[PDB]
DNA sequence: ATCGGATGTATATATCTGACACGTGCCTGGAGACTAGGGAGTAATCCCCTTGGCGGTTAAAACGCGGGGGACAGCGCGTACGTGCGTTTAAGCGGTGCTAGAGCTGTCTACGACCAATTGAGCGGCCTCGGCACCGGGATTCTCGA
DNA sequence: TCGAGAATCCCGGTGCCGAGGCCGCTCAATTGGTCGTAGACAGCTCTAGCACCGCTTAAACGCACGTACGCGCTGTCCCCCGCGTTTTAACCGCCAAGGGGATTACTCCCTAGTCTCCAGGCACGTGTCAGATATATACATCCGAT
């Protein structure tokens, strides 16, 4: 169970999750294979912005899925 | 026999309670209204914000508090207990607003 | 080097001193300014700040509160005689007035 | 991220009292007030400068813009605090 | 989209009970209009600030930042909103 | 046979006369020393440029001019003509000065 | 060198004198103490200023620029002074 | 380079533009100054003092009079409505007051 | 070597009544509201320039500064006026 | 009839002059042979402040005078 | 004054929900150290200009007195406003939705600062003539006892 | 109603000094280049202001009655005004004198500028108790009746 992770930099990064694993989960994994904060990311996926305390499946991630990422600046 | 106050003594209550509070007294509704229709004659579209509306009703009411309370200064002047429209208009003179 | 100490501490304040130095820089009063300015400037903010609080407090008390509230805050303006003159062109949000009756109109 | 005088009025209000509390309108007043009285203190101060064709604020420009402003007695005091916060800082 | 009186509902019991905050004990019949012609020039006074200043801003949108600094214009500083 | 004004005659022609002209009508050596004593309270020796006094004395007389107009007009609203001590003190009152 | 008791040199003729100007037709007893008590602390503020802006400028002469700030910093612009 | 033209003659206006332009440098109102700023300025001051000359010379032709005297310059400021609110808080020196009786004081 | 407004008061007398003369006192009372009105709109115009956190002042924030204090039909003058020149001046 | 006018300079000049000679006369026996132009000068003899308008008799110039110049600056 | 029903105000108790106070992590703004250089401190110098004193004039202030008008207390009336009630009305609250635009970022072009030379506007000094202040006779105009 | 009488407009004449005109020189406003960056403009995103609907009920409103208060009048007396007479010190002019304001030059030292480092102030989350609300009960006030 692979999804992909489209940054808005055009990197698009190959990242296997599980069914059952949560929004939060991949903020982490992301962090294991880059060292990128979890916090400094904004996961939007069709269109509606995902939340920290959902699943992975709540929102009917298939698999092949674009993925649209956000990233955040801590201060403007 | 039916309980009746004397006149002029539920005034002092009210007086007594508003006086203590600190609560908006106008209906905002109606005060939002009159603000947006006021501004419809210097700009066509206008969005007032929500704060900006809270700023204008508190403005507002301190002004007349104010008002009011130099009006009543000038009845009480006047030795009279009721205030009368001359009493803003004398208030509003020494001011210097009109 | 040695430690870095900050200006308010090594002159005893509370405020931030590199704060009102650089608002006083951005702030389109003059040039140039002193080194003293920022210090002398800081501390009669905090002397005023506290002025202001302990009435505060003490009003706040008075109503058996533990917070302050606006009301407070007005109350206590409104009563110290020359924080009246500071703020007497002031009006605060949610601040109320002074219990006052003029004695005429007290009945007989 | 956006900057205030909140932390450092109250550590003041803990040091005068620490019993007492304050809540975020008291927060947001207070920062008003603190931004009002720079903002005339300062005015003063730059007006001054400009009088004499000075062009450097400093502390007798500050001092004497706060005898202009403040009333009678708190002129005095804070006079008074924050002569001693200079010499404090001069000699330290 | 078009809003034509307004003025009315400043009420008569909520021009009193504001005059019970001033203090008053006695209230004539002829100080309502007297109060609605006020709190119609003023108000209108800081409009026409608070605009020309969401003007000058190039916004459409009157923030509180706009009735404040027109107030401190107007000679009367507001609290808590707020600079 | 003395001829003999009726009482507010000759206050109006001075009304009309002191309306007209632009002198000033304090003594100016007693406002002087009026000064000159009012300053010995915050500097011992003061030099006060005769501009600096006659500066001070013409916005005296202003201020005392607006606050008699004040002051006449709280008199004909308590539905009177002289004016009284409560009539400055109600003008200064709403004026912002009364405290 | 000592002066005192120059707030007489305030006298009634010029007290009338001024009522008259400012549109007065009679005038009470009372009214010379009342405005002799508010000329002197008018004064008193007016020249406590200008004496704080010469001591700033750390001179023993008040100029009548520092009358003309002290008036300006109280509302009271006076024209025809050079300020 | 070619002849020297005034900033105001190109303007079509009395008043020193540049002169405006040194004044608004040399005050600390702001760290840059626009070209038409001081252009700007200008006009308007201009305008103003000629909308006041022009009810002063006014008033001074009405008292038969062929110069503006501080009185004149009174009686225009205090006469124009639009004038007296901006200066309203203004005292002239040697302007006197406009005659003026409230109608309960009159002979009846 | 002090710089007034004299002359330029008395050009512009010229121009509107063309023989009227001006006393000292009343030239000195001109230019007395000449540095009155040109500190009021300069003060407006710089607060209105850093409350838009702009490091400029313009043509816009004088004619802004102009409505501001400028009553009734003399800010609508005034406006007028002012662009007036300005396309003037831009024109050559 | 020779007189010397010292000036603030430390510079003194040997000046020849008749009795019936003015102040002013003076001032521009000095722009021809230096340049300087008269009104730029200030003449202090014997203390008091000379008028152009005066003779080089009315203040009692005796011989060999040790006549003090100050010179004035148009513009300060 | 005195009592007591009736009303409103204030007080003790229980719960209870959200706003305030304390931690944690981080990142930009404050601090440390050295220089260049102009702003201001400081010592002289001159002379404008403010202070003190004196003598004569008289305009203005001070005092006194008669009385007419105005402040002011008194009393009646009738009318306008406060108080209470039943009815109407829309304010207040909640929940949803949408799109207009407030706010933040990336490029880059025009625009204002800065510096060298120069000259023409304006400020300083003189100077002179006419507007203007004062004198006085003049006719007109407002007041007041009839 | 109408003269007596004081105030005021008015119409000449005469002398004075301030506004306006003229001359010069000098300094800052202008012209003309460079150059760094302020914000103009396009793109995009996510808040929130507006618009709608229904439901509950507090607030407004029209009505009716009574009472106290504003007003209008009236009578007292007292006090401020107008006029005359005596006193004084304001005022104008003149003179002596020093002091400190303004200006110039010398210099030194204090602040802006720049780089580098790091830690304290902000965002965030969380938990917990303080004021809010409801409920029942004792107490102070008002006014009608005696």
């Amino acid at each position: 169970m692979q999804i992909f992770v489209k940054t808005l930099t055009g990197k698009t990064i190959t990242l296997e999750v599980e069914p059952s694993d949560t929004i939060e989960n991949v903020k982490a994994k992301i962090q294991d294979k880059e060292g990128i904060p979890p916090d400094q990311q904004r996961l939007i996926f069709a269109g509606k912005q995902l939340e920290d305390g959902r699943t992975l499946s709540d929102y009917n991630i298939q698999k092949e899925s674009t993925l649209h990422l956000v990233l955040r600046l801590r201060g403007g | 026999k039916p309980h009746r106050y004397r006149p002029g003594t539920v005034a002092l209550r009210e007086i007594r309670r508003y006086q203590k509070s600190t609560e908006l007294l106008i209906r905002k509704l109606p005060f939002q209204r009159l603000v947006r229709e006021i501004a419809q004659d210097f700009k066509t579209d206008l969005r007032f914000q929500s704060s900006a509306v809270m700023a204008l009703q508190e403005a507002s009411e301190a002004y007349l508090v104010a008002l009011f309370e130099d009006t009543n200064l000038c009845a009480i002047h006047a030795k009279r207990v009721t205030i009368m429209p001359k009493d803003i208009q004398l208030a509003r003179r020494i001011r210097g607003e009109r | 080097r040695a430690k870095a100490k900050t200006r308010s501490s090594r002159a005893g304040l509370q405020f931030p001193v590199g704060r009102v130095h650089r608002l006083l820089r951005k702030g389109n009063y003059s040039e140039r300014v002193g080194a003293g300015a920022p210090v002398y400037l800081a501390a009669v903010l905090e002397y005023l700040t506290a002025e202001i609080l302990e009435l505060a407090g003490n009003a706040a008390r008075d109503n058996k509160k533990t917070r302050i509230i606006p009301r407070h805050l007005q109350l206590a303006i409104r009563n110290d005689e020359e924080l009246n003159k500071l703020l007497g062109r002031v009006t605060i949000a949610q601040g109320g007035v002074l219990p006052n009756i003029q004695a005429v109109l007290l009945p007989k | 991220r956006k900057e205030s005088y909140s932390v450092y009025v109250y550590k003041v209000l803990k040091q005068v009292h620490p019993d007492t509390g304050i809540s975020s309108k008291a927060m947001g007043i207070m920062n008003s007030f603190v931004n009002d009285i720079f903002e005339r203190i300062a005015g003063e101060a730059s007006r001054l400068a400009h009088y004499n064709k000075r062009s450097t604020i400093t502390s007798r420009e500050i001092q004497t813009a706060v005898r202009l402003l403040l009333p009678g007695e708190l002129a005095k005091h804070a006079v008074s605090e924050g002569t001693k916060a200079v010499t404090k800082y001069t000699s330290a | 989209k078009v809003l034509r009186d307004n003025i009315q509902g400043i009420t008569k019991p909520a021009i009193r009970r504001l005059a019970r905050r001033g203090g008053v004990k006695r209230i004539s019949g002829l100080i309502y209009e007297e109060t609605r012609g006020v709190l119609k020039v003023f108000l209108e006074n800081v409009i026409r600030d608070a605009v020309t200043y969401t003007e000058h801003a190039k916004r459409k949108t009157v923030t509180a930042m706009d009735v404040v600094y027109a107030l401190k214009r107007q000679g009367r500083t507001l609290y808590g909103f707020g600079g």
